[PDB]
DNA sequence: CCATGTCAAGTACTTTTTTCC
DNA sequence: TGGAAAAAAGTACTTGACATGG
């Protein structure tokens, strides 16, 4: 797919969120959608609102979390 | 020690009213007087402070 | 009039509304014990405050 | 209303509040009153106080949140 | 000159938010 | 539940560089 390969910055997330992700070896939206809602809340400084935000901005573009992908990554 | 009108004008001209500095023209229109008069008043008020 | 004591002061200083003399940023800052930069920043802020009342 | 069409800046909100709004495609008080109190708390950097403030100042002028409007907008 | 004004960042302190137990 | 305590947004002020017209 075409929007799965893009950098996470295309999500125009908040700083908090952003920082968490870069702190988490997450660079591409593909890396992201594969992470379960639960697996995220564990990540430091990432909480309800941050999680919440992310779900909404993923939804705003067809995407949700916990997605099972194939042929990943390179 | 400046009259109501004197003070006004400088606040007008200097923008101290709405952040905008106003040409003689506009202030004159406001008080219903000629640009000349304004200036004359402005200057008078300026002299009054020095 | 929604301007602080300070904000107002500065514009009279700067605009000369004090002693008929318009003051450089340097002098006013010296007066309030601040840098010229600060003064400008305050002026402009107070200016913006009157465009949007 | 005549006050519904005005820019949100007429509210003289705090910076925080303001920024969140401009960050949220909210320019007109009309766009605003239509948003529910909840839908707002989601918006980043907008917490209780900001929310609280906003309700108060809308109230101070007759307005509240979650209002249902029609024929929107006028351009 | 060159003194004053303007810009882009940069440091340091307060307030609000947001996590997380 | 609720509240301490991290992190971010904001607010005051500095600094040095630049331009620029005075």
């Amino acid at each position: 797919d075409p929007i799965l390969l893009r950098p996470v910055d295309d999500l125009e997330l908040t700083v908090r969120s952003a920082n968490c992700l870069k702190a988490e070896a997450i660079h591409y939206i593909g890396d992201l959608v594969q992470r379960t809602e639960v697996e995220l809340l564990k990540t430091p400084n990432l909480g309800k609102k941050s999680l919440t935000e992310i779900k909404d901005v993923l939804a705003s573009r067809g995407l949700s979390l916990g997605m099972r992908l194939e042929n990943w990554p390179p | 020690k400046l009259s109501e009108r004197e003070a006004m004008v400088l606040k007008m001209r200097k923008g101290l009213i709405d952040g905008r500095e106003h040409t003689l023209e506009e202030v004159g229109a406001y008080f219903g007087v000629t640009r000349e008069r304004i200036r004359q008043i402005e200057n008078k008020a300026l002299r009054k402070l020095r």
